[PDB]
């Protein structure tokens, strides 16, 4: 029953794009959502016996993988209570993203292709979830970074998004390097790949870098958040799974399996990531990289609770399962706002008559991200943010990301609704079917099901806080809220043009970082091989 | 737009090849290669 | 394993005797014959037999033939992927050459005597200074360097060998011997060092395969590279191992600076053919140095790398000579649209250029993983240095990758019949593999 | 119209090519970028590397005030108005063992001193 | 630490692993915090309601631990005379 | 004028002052309320006759 | 430009293709061309999800084989009903089922 | 200012430096709303000096509004997606006819396909 989810994800990427000639457009359209519903079927029953009923499961499907004198790895899944929650999820998301596509990418030649590689993508997604030792989750880690390259790249003729494939290609390489690294040192020292075995109390310093620095990839951290904002290339569902579940997720996923972090950096570089991305997002202009920057900032918030508690990992894996769908409905309605606009810029987006559930689902979205009390955001938020009082340095950095956060956020809700028309008088127009109206209803319905169910088990439990203390948090929400409904002014035209530049991290790497290499190459090959040593 | 009768479910509007397999032409009356 | 030294001995003789009509289906059914008896021999090949599975002698040490763990594994490749070499030349004189070519190669891998070992590699000798600096398509410069440096490294490992022969006064690997000398070792070191591309003596190596034709550069990559790891696990890590454990930060530096500056110059390249050659370079690094390591780990994961990319340098030199069959250019940069024009030889293309970089189903990735874990068995920093310059092969991949994936083309360049016959065996060998059975 | 939408075609070259030309990237339509962007031709928003330095000069100093006080003129003792979560001896002492834990800054404890000297442990592995 | 004495503990370590209870969480409130993990996973969506008791009376051990934790703090400040 | 059509009171001096107090406020007390929050969980104790009988009196 | 003979094997385009998208429909590809639609989909489809019906029958047969759990439920879960390898639920508190 | 800017003569260089400063308004508004107040705010800024003679003074004026066009360059534009710097410029580029098919491959000279040697 556990392997079935994987096989139908599977058969729907063979199906679909080794046998779409036969299957046809509409035959993936049938496929790639029925597959997609089994494996919901069968994720809903993992997530039951092994969540809410204590259950876990390991499924050996064969031994000896890799067998060369004493390093032996077998093929095993192991479903532990992360691995059921974060499944569940993932094809919760997937089998919305399936939904969305069918009218989404009609307008696009290969359908077939892009449905094969997304459910290829969650198949991965969910081998590197349920993966019982390090060679899985590295498999399902070297999958979706290469779904990614060929999704992000999807179109071919366009120059930037091919580049955008290759940036992200080179920056996971570096972090999946960084990965083998801890891997290696895991392996020598403790004997075992599998994560029973591989439980050490004291770790030396390096291999928590290296695994820091490995994780830091896939979650978009400082210095290597780079990819994620030019992923916006790619076609929008594309963008929804990476950003809410696939992609951001697993480097936090990582950190939380094998707790070999260190409280000092993990604070620091998240509550840097949070309030950077923050300051990113409020310059941005394009609705896509807005929702970008969100989840950069998203993601250093759950990377700076595991410093403040012990109870920071499961802080961290409530906020991440709160937040993969609100950010995937904000990115799936970005989408068909642009679609029906054919604009990406947030100048021309203006009220126009639309549909009710797409503007309801935005505004909830928006909320959850803003943190409106009694809703799942802000559950998981509050969790994190009262929880870090006790670092008075990481606190303060988040409640300013928290006031940034709401200040683009309700600036975006104000520009997309409240503000008048800002586009042209042409004739545009985008239908939606009644598979996008499944597919938002299934997006609603997690997030109330996340109110009713909680994220964390310690989610309501005390925290011995001042009332003034605790209720902060709202505050400085909702002033940000409030002064982004006034498009007020908050930076210098200096520091709006540096945030808009992202730091200039990418125009560092360009003149120096970039330079060296070709130099290097310069040096090693014009000046070497093919030239002190070729004959004349 | 929209389906090509209103109805997801009807018979594919293209009859022939997609496209050449390997480049081959097929032959008129059936012939094997 | 007399059965395959018998149908090796009469792939050669067979031509002689044909139609010279009939001579492209006979030179097949007699590589496909060895191929079977191939299979044969490691059928025969019974793992209770520790050390040696099978010798032979025909009357004298030159002729002590015999398989180990490391000569089945090359006798192996070499079987399976001369098909393919076969069915992609056309002429008589071109066929000649190849089957002698490969007779002497797979002669080579099963040899046990040094001085037997140096009369059959090196006799193909001037048949690739012919093959390389043929008429129209070959380049004389490419033939001189190759030939030089093979002759040179060729001539070092037989004065050693004369030297062991006139010591201890047998040379066959199968009588224990041991020796400390630094001569003897650095003339036996010199001809690896130059045949498994090392820096600085990997010139003659892209020449070669940019000027020799598809069927050549199949075999070169394929094959003739692994050349150096049969001499090293047969004929240098037995007696010279003193020397090897005594110059190790030495062979580390010029392993891990080989792949460094090996890694940088393909990034430089505008040719197909030279990228490829380059990461094949690169590729050796690790493979020298797993090996010199000593360790159980070391050696198995050596030879598994080696079958890794003798599986997947054949297939990318095969497309790049389809697609220059299709349109008669390396240049990556007249090469656009491929994704859009060739659906069919860019899923392939993508799925070997995935190989390359080690991805976890592909033989690969099992491959770097147990030779990676050599290095850090013998020390942390030895892996840290080759995991984390691995990226630079990401780099030009993503590259060509992206040149070569989109923009405007005008000429639809798509495989035949024929082309995806010749790399199917290599597409299902690369699968079984990466799936774990190596 | 997501497909069939109007491209220019980048110009044939007709001038001897610059020994670099690898660094452009040309698909054949009209504009081609550089290999990495920015790194020659025209920058974003009019903004050198100088510039983006002297933002980060700026900003770096206000960012780094909330932890350097914290980390470095805070101690243990003065940091937060509690002590750490109080268990068991049983549990205290497995507790203790976690290098990455958060019972190890209990100044209470009279095992403090061990406990502080295993939080800042080794840099490498000794062996 | 010595003048406000640890609680006695209810829970043993027989019910704490039946309960399935991490070693965080025995800390003194780890009998409270059965009873909460049991009825929670007992009502999966309707434990916000329904199991609001038991969460109560752990909230309420936690509080009088806390005032202990800062008791102490205040106890070992005096003795090291910084206030 | 910033959203007459939809919502006007944005552009009105009093809300403008009032979102802006709301920022001043919070973003002052996070900094502030580090402190100001320690007090007030130290004295809770320190005051409490159970807990210390010497400060009270 | 006179169509050449074998442009009569070739499909047409579909319904789904703008008007205005031209396309090359010689070009083969294993994922399906431009805009598919073929005739027969519809058999081809049932075809598909019979394959995916019978994979998932042999891949639930491996699963229940291969399942291994070793400690009980906390309480009854789905897989006692068609598999007999579940130890005993025991609660909380310690009883058993 | 650029070279190509620089060449234009006076008349052509007023046009374009008041097109800029349009275009600019329009990239660092946040709706329509904000770009009719600051457009008529450029206007009369340009039909303020528009009768000076003096040709250093007008050269002045001219040298510092280009200083300030290029210092409030926006890092991202506000561009149509159908034109080049578009996000939908290229995604499906129409197909041009004329495009060079081999039929049947595989069956031309199939027995004596492959490389030769040719020798002297
Ligand atoms: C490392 C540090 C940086 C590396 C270099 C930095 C500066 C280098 C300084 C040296 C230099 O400038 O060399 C240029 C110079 C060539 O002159 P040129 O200006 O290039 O043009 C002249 C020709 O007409 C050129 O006409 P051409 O274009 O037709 O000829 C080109 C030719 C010209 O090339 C040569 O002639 C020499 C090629 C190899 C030189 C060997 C070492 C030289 C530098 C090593 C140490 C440098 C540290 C300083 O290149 C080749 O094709 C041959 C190379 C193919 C074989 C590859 C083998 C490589 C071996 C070592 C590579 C060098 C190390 C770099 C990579 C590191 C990897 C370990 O090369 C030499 O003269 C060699 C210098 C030392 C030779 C070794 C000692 C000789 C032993 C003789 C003993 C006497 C015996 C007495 C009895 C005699 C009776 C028989
Ligand atoms: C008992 C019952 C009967 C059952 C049968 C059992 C009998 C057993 C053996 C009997 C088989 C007949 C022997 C053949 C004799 C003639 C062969 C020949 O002429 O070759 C080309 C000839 C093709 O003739 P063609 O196409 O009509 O045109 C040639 C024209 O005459 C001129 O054309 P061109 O001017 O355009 O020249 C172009 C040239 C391009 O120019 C070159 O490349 C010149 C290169 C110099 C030699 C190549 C150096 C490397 C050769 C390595 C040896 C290959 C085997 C590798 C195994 C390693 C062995 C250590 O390319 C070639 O000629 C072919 C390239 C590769 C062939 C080279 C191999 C021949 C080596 C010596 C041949 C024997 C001649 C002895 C003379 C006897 C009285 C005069 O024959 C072949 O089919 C290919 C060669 C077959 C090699 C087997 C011969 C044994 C040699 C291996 C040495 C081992 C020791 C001997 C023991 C053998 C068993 C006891
Ligand atoms: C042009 C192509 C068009 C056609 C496409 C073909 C589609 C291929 C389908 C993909 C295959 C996926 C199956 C992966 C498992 C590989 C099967 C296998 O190796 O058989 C195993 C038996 O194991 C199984 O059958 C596995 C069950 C397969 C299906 C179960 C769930 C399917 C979901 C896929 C997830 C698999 C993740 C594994 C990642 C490593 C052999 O058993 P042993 O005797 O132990 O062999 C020794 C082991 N070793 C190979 C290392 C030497
Ligand atoms: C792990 C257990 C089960 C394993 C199943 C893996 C999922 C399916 C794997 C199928 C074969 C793996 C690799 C296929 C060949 C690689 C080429 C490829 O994937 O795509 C080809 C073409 O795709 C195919 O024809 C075959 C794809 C069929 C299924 C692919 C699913 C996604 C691949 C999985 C990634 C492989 C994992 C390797 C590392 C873990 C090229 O696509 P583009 O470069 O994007 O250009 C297409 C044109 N356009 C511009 C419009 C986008
Ligand atoms: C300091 C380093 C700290 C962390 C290091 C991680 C990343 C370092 C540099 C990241 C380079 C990766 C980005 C990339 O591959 O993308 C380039 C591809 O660039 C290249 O391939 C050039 C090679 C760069 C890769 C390596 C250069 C830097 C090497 C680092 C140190 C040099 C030597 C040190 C040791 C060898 C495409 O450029 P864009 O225009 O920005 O594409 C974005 C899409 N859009 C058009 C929309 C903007
Ligand atoms: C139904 C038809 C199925 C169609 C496709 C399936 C094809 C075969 C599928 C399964 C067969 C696997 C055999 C392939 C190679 C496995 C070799 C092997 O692992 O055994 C080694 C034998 O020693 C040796 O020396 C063996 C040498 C020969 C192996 C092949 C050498 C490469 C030849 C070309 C590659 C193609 C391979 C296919 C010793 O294994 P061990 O001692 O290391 O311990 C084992 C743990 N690692
Ligand atoms: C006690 C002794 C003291 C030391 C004294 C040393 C004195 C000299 C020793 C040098 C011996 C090395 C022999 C190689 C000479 C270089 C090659 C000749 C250069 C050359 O022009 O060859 C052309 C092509 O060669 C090529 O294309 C080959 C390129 C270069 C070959 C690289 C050499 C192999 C690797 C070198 C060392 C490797 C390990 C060393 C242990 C063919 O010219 P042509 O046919 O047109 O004739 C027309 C006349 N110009
Ligand atoms: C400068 C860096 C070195 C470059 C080599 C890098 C890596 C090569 C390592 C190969 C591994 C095995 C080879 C054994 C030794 C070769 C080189 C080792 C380094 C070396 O030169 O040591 C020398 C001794 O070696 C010797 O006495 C023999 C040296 C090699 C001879 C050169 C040509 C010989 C060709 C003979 C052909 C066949 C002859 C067979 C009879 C002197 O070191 P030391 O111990 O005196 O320390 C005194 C310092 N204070
Ligand atoms: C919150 C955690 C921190 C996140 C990021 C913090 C980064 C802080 C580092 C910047 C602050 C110190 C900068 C050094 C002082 C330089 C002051 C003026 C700079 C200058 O004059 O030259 C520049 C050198 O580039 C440079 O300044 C490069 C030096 C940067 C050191 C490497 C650190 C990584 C930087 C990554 C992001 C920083 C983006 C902007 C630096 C531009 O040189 P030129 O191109 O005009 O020369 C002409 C080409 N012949």
């Amino acid at each position: 029953m556990f392997l079935l989810a994987v096989y139908f994800l599977f058969f729907s990427a063979i199906a679909n794009g080794f046998f779409g000639r036969y299957l046809g457009v509409r035959g993936s359209q049938l496929l790639g959502p029925s597959a997609l519903f089994l494996a919901l079927l069968c994720s809903g029953t993992i997530f039951y016996e092994v969540c809410i009923q204590g259950c876990s499961t390991n499924i050996k499907l064969f031994e000896n993988f890799v067998y060369s004198n004493e390093l032996n790895v077998s093929a095993s899944f192991l479903y532990d209570p992360l691995a059921a929650t974060m499944t569940l999820t993932v094809v919760w998301i997937s089998c919305a993203v399936h939904a969305y596509q069918n009218l989404y990418m009609r307008g696009d030649g290969s359908q077939t292709l892009f449905t094969s590689y997304l459910s290829a993508f969650t198949g991965f997604m969910l081998i590197l979830v349920a993966g019982q030792n390090l060679v899985m989750l590295f498999i399902g880690w070297e999958g979706i970074g290469v779904c990614s390259y060929l999704l992000i790249g999807y179109y071919g003729s366009r120059v930037s998004a091919v580049k955008s494939a290759n940036k992200s290609l080179i920056v996971n390489k570096i972090s999946d390097g960084f990965l083998l690294g801890s891997m290696l040192y895991l392996w020598f020292y403790t004997g075992s790949f599998s994560y029973c075995s591989l439980a050490t109390f004291q770790i030396p310093d390096v291999v928590s870098i290296l695994v820091l620095l490995g994780a830091i990839g896939k979650s978009s951290q400082l210095f290597f958040h780079v990819w994620l904002a030019d992923a916006m290339e790619g076609p929008t569902p594309v963008s929804a799974l990476i950003h809410a579940a696939t992609l951001v997720t697993a480097g936090i996923y990582v950190l939380c399996k094998l707790n070999l972090h260190s409280q000092s950096a993990v604070g620091i570089l998240g509550a840097a990531t949070a309030l950077m991305g923050g300051l990113f997002g409020l310059a941005a202009n394009d609705l896509k990289r807005v929702i970008a920057f969100s989840t950069c900032s998203q993601l250093g918030y759950m990377m700076a609770v595991l410093s403040t508690c012990d109870d920071g990992a499961d802080f961290a894996m409530g906020h991440l399962v709160s937040h993969a769908g609100f950010k995937a409905t904000l990115f799936l309605s970005a989408g068909l706002s642009i679609a029906k606009e054919n604009n990406n810029f947030l100048n021309r987006y203006g009220s126009r008559q639309g549909s009710p559930t797409l503007s309801f689902a935005t505004t909830i979205a928006s909320l959850n991200l803003l943190g409106f009390p009694e809703l799942g955001g802000f559950y998981s938020k509050e969790s994190i943010l009262n929880n870090a009082y006790i670092n008075q340095g990481v606190s303060i950095i988040l409640t300013l990301a928290t006031f940034l956060t709401a200040f683009y956020t309700s600036k975006v809700l104000a520009q997309l609704y409240l503000f008048p028309y800002g586009n042209g008088r042409q004739q545009k127009s985008f239908d939606i079917d009644a598979t996008t109206l499944i597919c938002f209803g299934l997006l609603l319905s997690e997030m109330l099901l996340r109110i009713f169910t909680g994220s964390s088990l310690s989610q309501n439990m005390t925290t011995n806080l001042p009332a003034h203390i605790k209720n902060l948090p709202f505050w400085v929400a909702l002033s940000g809220a409030l002064s982004g409904l006034a498009t007020t002014n908050l930076f210098s035209s200096n520091f709006m043009r540096f945030f808009g530049n992202r730091g200039g991290f990418d125009v560092f790497y360009a003149r120096k970082c970039s330079n060296v290499f070709y130099h290097n190459a310069y040096v090693s090959y014009t000046l070497l091989d093919r030239g002190f040593l070729k004959l004349y | 737009s929209g389906h090509p009768n209103g109805s997801f479910w009807s018979e594919g509007t293209q009859v022939g090849l997609n496209g050449f397999k390997y480049g081959e032409i097929p032959l008129p009356n059936g012939q094997p290669r | 394993m007399s059965l395959y030294l018998f149908m090796l001995f009469l792939q050669p003789l067979s031509l002689s005797f044909v139609s010279r009509s009939f001579s492209k289906i006979s030179s097949l059914m007699m590589s496909f014959a060895t191929l079977w008896s191939a299979v044969y021999m490691w059928f025969t090949s019974n793992g209770a037999n520790q050390t040696f599975y099978q010798v032979v002698s025909w009357g004298s040490d030159w002729s002590t033939f015999g398989v180990c763990y490391t000569s089945l594994y090359i006798s192996l490749l070499c079987a399976f992927i001369f098909p393919i070499c076969v069915i992609l030349v056309q002429g008589y004189r071109a066929l000649s050459i190849l089957i002698c070519i490969q007779t002497a190669v797979s002669l080579s891998i099963v040899s046990l005597h040094m001085l037997a070992f140096y009369a059959l590699f090196e006799s193909s000798l001037l048949l690739f200074f012919i093959l390389i600096g043929r008429r129209k398509y070959g380049s004389l410069s490419a033939a001189y360097n190759i030939s030089i440096y093979t002759f040179i490294s060729a001539l070092g490992f037989l004065i050693s060998a004369f030297w062991l022969n006139w010591s201890f006064g047998s040379v066959c690997a199968l009588l224990p011997n041991e020796e400390a000398n630094s001569f003897v070792a650095f003339g036996i070191f010199i001809l690896l060092w130059v045949k498994a591309p090392l820096v600085p003596f990997h010139l003659w190596l892209p020449e070669a395969h940019v000027y020799a034709p598809t069927a050549g550069s199949v075999l070169l990559a394929g094959v003739l590279l692994k050349i150096s790891i049969v001499g090293l696990h047969v004929f240098f890590l037995p007696i010279c191992a003193s020397s090897i454990v005594k110059a190790f930060p030495l062979i580390l530096s010029i392993c891990l600076g080989s792949f460094i500056f090996s890694s940088f110059s393909t990034l430089k390249q505008i040719d197909l053919k030279k990228i490829v050659a380059y990461s094949s370079i690169s590729h050796m690094a690790i493979v020298f140095l797993s090996s010199a390591t000593n360790s159980g780990l070391g050696i198995q994961g050596a030879v598994l790398y080696c079958i890794a990319h003798g599986l997947i340098s054949p297939g990318l030199f095969l497309l790049v000579g389809i697609l220059y069959k299709n349109t008669n250019t390396k240049l990556v940069f007249y090469l656009r649209g491929l994704s859009q024009q060739a659906p069919v030889w860019w899923s392939v293309w993508v799925f070997f250029m995935l190989g390359n970089l080690a991805f976890p189903l592909f033989p690969n990735f099992i491959a770097e993983v147990v030779c990676l874990s050599a290095l850090f068995k013998n020390h942390e920093l030895y892996a840290y240095a080759f995991i984390f310059f691995s990226f630079v092969g990401t780099v030009y991949s993503s590259t060509v990758l992206g040149r070569l994936k989109g923009g405007v083309s005008s000429q639809c360049v798509d495989a035949s019949r024929l082309d995806v016959i010749s790399w199917n065996p290599l597409v299902l060998a690369t699968v079984v593999t990466g799936i774990g059975y190596m | 119209a997501g497909a069939g939408g109007p491209v220019k075609l980048s110009p044939p070259v007709d001038k001897p090519l610059p020994y670099n030309y690898d660094f452009w990237m040309d698909n054949g339509i009209y504009p081609g970028q550089p290999i990495y962007d920015g790194m020659f031709g025209s920058m974003v928003g009019n903004m050198s590397l100088e510039y983006m330095a002297k933002g980060w000069l700026v900003l770096l100093p206000i960012l780094s005030a909330p932890f350097v006080y914290e980390h470095c003129i805070a101690d243990d003792v003065t940091r937060n108005p509690f002590v750490p979560r109080q268990y068991p001896s049983e549990v205290r002492e497995f507790l203790a063992l976690f290098k990455n834990g958060f019972v190890l800054n209990d100044y209470s404890q009279p095992d403090y001193e061990e406990m502080k000297r295993r939080q800042s442990g080794l840099l490498t592995p000794i062996y | 630490a010595d003048r406000f004495p640890p609680p006695k503990m209810v829970a043993t370590q027989e019910e704490m692993d039946n309960a399935d209870i991490p070693y965080k969480y025995r800390d003194y409130c780890a009998h409270l915090i059965i009873d909460f993990k049991e009825c929670r996973y007992g009502h999966p969506l309707t434990w916000r309601i329904n199991c609001a008791h038991e969460l109560h009376h752990y909230n309420k051990c936690s509080y009088i631990e806390f005032k202990r934790r800062v008791a102490i703090a205040i106890e070992e400040k005096k003795r090291r005379g910084l206030m | 004028t910033v959203m007459a059509t939809s919502l006007p009171i944005v552009n009105h001096p009093a809300f403008l002052f009032v979102a802006g107090a709301l920022t001043g406020f919070s973003l002052t007390y996070a900094i502030t309320s580090h402190y100001v929050g320690r007090k007030e969980i130290e004295n809770l104790v320190k005051f409490d006759p159970r807990y210390f009988p010497e400060y009270t009196k | 430009v006179p169509e050449p003979p074998y442009a009569k094997y070739l499909a047409n385009k579909s319904h789904y293709c703008p008007p205005d998208f031209h396309y090359s429909r010689e070009i083969y590809a294993p994922y399906g061309g431009y805009f598919n639609d073929p005739k027969g989909w519809r058999t081809n489809t049932a075809i598909a999800t019979l394959v995916m019906l019978a994979g998932a029958y042999a891949v639930f047969c491996f699963g229940n084989a291969r399942e291994e759990r070793l400690r009980a439920p906390k309480g009854w879960i789905p897989s006692q009903l068609w598999n007999d390898n579940v130890p005993t639920p025991v609660d909380y508190r310690g009883k058993v089922l | 200012a650029s070279e190509a800017v620089l060449r234009l003569p006076h008349k052509l260089r007023v046009m374009r430096m008041y097109r800029t400063g349009l275009k600019e308004i329009v990239n660092w508004s946040y709706g329509r709303h904000e770009f009719y107040p600051r457009a008529n705010a450029l206007r009369m800024e340009f039909e303020a000096n528009k009768e000076l003679s003096d040709r250093e003074q007008i050269r002045k004026l001219v040298l510092h509004g280009e200083d300030l066009l290029a210092r409030f360059r926006h890092w991202e534009p506000t561009i149509r997606s159908e034109f080049v710097g578009g996000t939908v410029y290229g995604v499906w580029p129409q197909h041009c006819k004329d495009v060079k098919f081999v039929p049947n491959p595989a069956y031309i000279d199939e027995f004596k396909q492959g490389d030769t040697v040719l020798l002297y």
